[PDB]
């Protein structure tokens, strides 16, 4: 809190009350932009003070956390909604939130039409969907260098633990390919996890 | 024993009297202010008075000059 | 609930709780030793050449404190031996690499450094071997 | 004294302040409240509307806004946060006019004179639908559902509506239909596809079992007894000191019960329905097992609902006790209907019903626990649209843009009328005018620019256009879909007007000991 | 000239972006257009020296950040 | 991939082409929707940034480099490199490894973008400010 305390849960009114929202949702973010990204860094959460969990997973990190305000709660939230739907845009999605709360609250208050003003956030996002519908620049492994051989071999030497993309490019063209068990959800996808990968020492 | 002394007793007696007597004031006459009495400290309400007896009746009287006036009337 | 401090802020926090259980331990191991003596809340006296018993009894702290107490119990598991040894070895390095390293403004380099270091000691302790 | 001049600043100062706070209404605006109360629970709260019934207050002047959307909702059921917002333009008004040295009285007198000239410009300006009239009355329901959540459970409802109020309906512009007549029952299942509009009288009850009546024929049952049987309300001599002996006064007293209720379907029974509150028991808790195989319908601990719509519409009165036969003074019957829907619910309707002329009922589906909630808002504001037309017809703007328009035509009744009277009213022209404005005001940061701005859009439209308040832009406001009906605005200032009078009429402190 | 002055400014940008015209803000008229055609017209000269004088006044204060100072 | 046909380099390096492109309609439009889409805009280009930062290749040297393949002629979606447009995000600088499994398709960078708006939208929902005892 700050501002006045003549009355109390998350109310103060006036510019105060909304400034203090906003600092605490940059709190939740700030934590989450240094985990950002498969270069990640690791947390430490004591969640008591006789334990502890490391983490660097965006929703994860969140979970454990005690909001304590609206713009906490929210937040939080949107993150483990995101979880629940794929698991990926977990450490991302919170760090653009941050930003656009705040703008966004200045902008509505500035109306013409409270309603048009969020349009405009829309129509940012509909160009962007449409780009990104129009768009085979990058990413394609089905008209890849060397279509799923190629997609496979940057993956490894991104991920390297010793000299990977050699035998290990030809592992992820065959495990695809071993089921043939269509799964119809917009177009052709087989599992990845009916294949059998083993270990051998 | 408490003694209020001889000036004192006659202020209690003036000030007392003329709160009580400001509220039935309003409503007496030709029609000017009301009373819309606000309850608390028996129970949270309001009440729409306009009658000298519900008014005077149901604040109490806690200056003693004050209780003799509120019976007699 | 939730506590925020950022950055350099933080790592010197951990250089602290390190190197002042790192000292005496590394007076301690070697073929001459030194005594970490506790003065217990009850009275009394406890005196060992291992931090980390004298840490268990007292004294737990948020960062490098309980990182050593649980990496030195998986070595006496392991080997059986050394759980003076790792101790002292955590709180040098995070001492000395950290601060030099920082003001000049690189954090992630340094963690591949650790790297380069490992990869270089492997083979040469061997080669003596 | 001194008692009368500082409590009057105060409460207006006070019930202000929270009326500055609350105006962030319609559209996204101000910033979320998660509330951590003065008994230490946690409240998370959204739309203005639902907060301002719940609010809890102890302070003599804001409880007047408590209250004050209560009565609206009743009347239109239509402007129930916009209300309280125009109410703390008065208040506003109130202060101004204290420091010019006009006097408290004097104000309240205004506060009618603002009203009576208001509501005969908002007739003028309004196009006067017909009420009885399906066409309008179908755009103007669109109008209120897409306004709230819905916009595409909005296409099943918008019809409904029409013919529900049809049912209750009286050809006259005076005050008619209620919702003491517009039924609103829930039940879990069904889909918002699936709810039903049954034009006599639905009950919302919970019946045991299934496997009961669900056919034509019924005599309603409202009893006001308990029966009598061993160990109920019949003499035994047999007294228990053991399980065996236990055993055998209930198995005596359940078995006399089997054959009581063969004399309940005698009647015609196949709806009973039993009293709220007990003379012992009321029919016992095995009676109701028993009744379940006649084919007859239960519920004791009954609502109090359902014995007031009973009892009015089909003339159901109490009867005598079963061994002394029922008195046949109920009311007549023809369907007993369990509703099963998508494997849930329990339901009583009655059709064939006697009827004074009035009395729907609308079944509301939905399955799950929150899609019921979903499908329940949104019908409630378009029955109440619709119904706001028989009560008193016509449309004016909506969103509460009359209250801005009304601004402009009124400044120039004040001039003209050349009274004390006419400085208080010329003032809340001004003040009718901050309502867009204050609304975004609290959300952000540059306050002051926005502001004038908004007022300057809708007064150079003049007497027949400025902003919408639900698009935006400067257009014909007075027919467009952004339309509400006259009962709504008219309803409102009406409501305000007395309220905030009440605050100027005191003197002097008062509180009960 | 009595508007909403972040509103107006982003405006003038889509006239600048949709023809590279003239359009700014007008107080020798209290509206908004081409100021050219308006004959809000004045030396190229004027605004030369401005964003010369400008820079140069800046890059000063902004190297300074070590001040040495004697009150003798 | 298969799901969707369509794809982009994922991450943040969408987000750092969309910034300008955005930013140029933000422009165009002019008034009140010049500052919504330019808020919005300037938004996707702090990730890509925060994430250098990450693995120690910092934001100036990330910006730097990226921006410049982008142009107002190469606004190209493509199918092949003329503009580079993606971003490797354990690299930390933009390479020439087009179709990385540090890159994300359609599917994943829709609903990020949805999301991040969303909170906004949300947290304005409220209408009314009560505390209540």
């Amino acid at each position: 809190m700050e501002g006045p305390l003549s009355v109390f849960g998350d109310r103060s009114t006036g510019e105060t009350i909304r400034s203090q929202n906003v600092m605490a949702a940059a709190s939740i973010a700030n934590i989450v932009k240094s985990s950002l990204g498969p270069v990640g860094l690791d947390k430490m959460l004591v969640d008591d003070i006789g334990d502890v969990t490391i983490t660097n997973d965006g929703a994860t990190i969140l979970k454990l956390l005690e909001v304590e305000h609206p713009a906490a709660k929210v937040l939080c939230e949107l993150a483990d909604l995101q979880d629940k739907e794929v698991g990926d845009g977990t450490t991302s999605v919170v760090i653009i939130a941050a930003e656009l709360l705040k703008n966004a609250d200045e902008l509505v208050k500035q109306k013409i039409h409270p309603t048009s003003v969020i349009s405009g956030y829309r129509l940012a996002c509909k160009e962007a969907v449409r780009y990104i519908n129009e768009n085979l620049i990058v990413n394609t492994d089905e008209l890849g260098r060397d279509c799923l051989i190629n997609a496979a071999k940057t993956s490894m030497s991104s991920k390297i633990i010793g000299i990977n993309g050699d035998f290990f490019a030809n592992m992820v063209v065959d495990a695809v390919l071993a089921i043939k068990y269509t799964d119809i959800r917009g177009q052709p996808r087989y599992p990845v996890n009916s294949v059998n990968i083993l270990k051998a020492h | 024993a408490d003694e209020e002394r001889a000036e004192t007793a006659r202020l209690t007696s003036f000030i007392g009297a003329i709160a009580i007597g400001d509220l039935v004031k309003s409503t007496l006459g030709p029609k000017g202010m009301d009373k819309i009495l606000l309850s608390s400290g028996r129970d949270a309400s309001l009440m729409v008075t306009n009658d000298g007896a519900t008014i005077l009746k149901n604040i109490g009287v806690d200056n003693p000059a004050a209780k003799v006036l509120v019976d007699m009337s | 609930n939730t506590k925020r401090e950022s950055g350099r802020k933080v790592q010197s926090g951990n250089i602290n709780a390190a190197k002042t259980i790192a000292d005496i331990i590394r007076t301690c191991l070697g073929p001459k030793s030194m005594m970490k003596m506790l003065l217990d809340p009850m009275g009394g006296i406890v005196m060992t050449n291992d931090g980390n018993a004298i840490l268990r009894e007292i004294q737990v702290q948020h960062p490098a404190a309980k990182s050593m107490i649980e990496i030195s119990r998986t070595q006496d598991e392991e080997v059986g031996d050394g759980t003076t040894s790792v101790i002292i070895l955590a709180g040098e390095m995070l001492s000395v690499a950290e601060h030099f390293l920082e003001q000049q403004m690189h954090p992630t380099v340094v963690i591949s450094a650790y790297r380069k270091a490992l990869d270089d000691m492997i083979s040469t302790l061997k080669k003596i071997s | 004294r001194d008692k009368p001049a500082q409590i009057r600043f105060s409460n207006i100062s006070a019930a202000k302040a929270v009326a500055d706070a609350i105006r962030t209404s319609l559209g996204p605006k101000g910033m979320d409240k998660m509330i951590q109360d003065g008994k230490g629970d946690v409240t998370i709260t959204n739309d203005g509307a639902t907060i301002l019934k719940q609010m809890q207050v102890l302070h003599p002047a804001a409880r007047m806004l408590v209250e004050l959307s209560k009565a609206q909702d009743i009347e239109a059921g239509d402007g129930t946060t916009s209300v309280v917002i125009i109410a703390g333009s008065l208040l506003d008004s109130c202060t101004k006019l204290l420091q010019k040295g006009i006097h408290p009285t004097i104000i309240s007198e205004s506060f009618q004179k603002a009203l009576e000239k208001g509501i005969e410009i908002l007739t003028d300006m309004s196009r006067p639908v017909e009420l009885s009239d399906r066409e309008t009355l179908l755009n103007s329901a669109t109008t209120s559902l897409n306004s709230k959540v819905v916009s595409q459970y909005s296409s099943l409802l918008s019809p409904m509506s029409v013919n529900a109020v049809m049912k209750v309906i009286d050809p006259a512009t005076a005050t008619s239909v209620d919702l003491r007549d517009i039924k609103i029952v829930k039940k879990l299942g069904g889909t918002i596809d699936d709810c039903e509009l049954v034009e006599g009288l639905v009950l919302t009850q919970k019946v045991s079992n299934s496997g009961i009546t669900r056919v034509e024929k019924a005599k309603i049952g409202l009893i006001q007894f308990c029966l009598s049987a061993p160990k109920t309300d019949m003499d035994n001599q047999i007294v228990v000191s053991d399980y065996a002996q236990m055993d055998r006064v209930l198995r005596e007293e359940r078995a006399y019960i089997l054959n009581l209720v063969k004399q309940i379907k005698k009647t015609g029974c196949n709806v009973l329905l039993i009293q709220k509150s007990i003379l012992r028991d009321a029919l016992s808790d095995l009676a109701l097992h028993f009744l379940n195989k006649m084919k007859i319908m239960v519920i004791k601990d009954i609502e109090r609902e359902d014995i007031e719509f009973i009892c009015k519409t089909i003339g159901t009165k109490p009867v005598a006790h079963i061994d002394q036969f029922t008195a046949d003074m109920l009311g007549s019957a023809e369907l007993a209907e369990e509703v099963n829907l998508n494997g849930s619910g329990k339901l009583l309707k009655i059709t064939g019903c006697a009827s004074p002329g009035k009395t729907v009922t609308i079944v509301v589906r939905g399955s799950n626990k929150l899609v019921i909630e979903e499908a329940e808002r949104s019908i409630h504001d378009a029955l109440c649209v619709i119904r706001c037309l028989v009560k008193k017809r016509a449309l004016i703007a909506g969103g509460g843009a009359p209250e801005i328009e009304l601004a402009l035509r009124l400044t120039e009744y004040s001039r003209t009328l050349s009274g004390m009277e006419s400085y208080c009213v010329r003032a809340f022209a001004d003040a009718m005018e901050v309502i867009p404005s204050t609304l975004a005001e609290n959300a952000g940061l540059n306050p002051i620019s926005t502001v004038t701005e908004l007022r300057n859009r809708h007064a150079q439209g003049e007497k027949t256009a400025g902003i919408n308040v639900r698009k935006g832009g400067i257009s014909n406001i007075l027919e467009e879909l952004v339309v509400q009906p006259l009962l709504v605005s008219v309803s409102a200032l009406t409501l305000a007007t007395e309220t905030v009078r009440s605050i100027l009429k005191i003197d002097d402190v008062v509180n009960t000991r | 000239a009595g508007f909403d002055a972040t509103n107006i400014l982003n405006k003038l940008r889509a006239r600048h972006a949709q023809g590279g015209t003239w359009y700014g803000v007008d107080i020798n008229n209290e509206d908004i257009a081409d100021n050219f055609e308006a004959f809000v017209w004045e030396p190229a000269m004027v605004r030369i020296n401005a964003l010369t004088a400008a820079s140069e006044a800046a890059c000063l204060i902004v190297s300074v950040d070590e001040t040495i100072k004697n009150p003798r | 991939v298969l799901e969707s046909k369509s794809v982009v380099p994922g991450g943040g390096a969408v987000e750092a082409a969309l910034s300008i492109y955005l930013e140029n309609y933000a422009t165009s439009m002019g008034s009140r929707e010049q500052l919504a889409i330019a808020e919005f805009a300037r938004s996707l280009l702090v990730i890509p940034n925060t994430l250098a930062v990450n693995a120690a290749q910092d934001s100036t040297d990330l910006v730097a480099k990226l921006r410049a393949f982008h142009n107002e002629a190469q606004v190209n979606p493509e199918r092949k490199n003329l503009k580079w447009i993606g971003l490797d995000l354990s690299n930390g600088k933009p390479r020439d490894n087009k179709q990385a499994g540090v890159f994300e398709p359609t599917i994943v960078k829709v609903k990020s973008l949805k999301f991040a708006t969303e909170a906004a939208i949300t947290i304005l929902r409220i209408d009314d400010l009560i505390k209540l005892h």
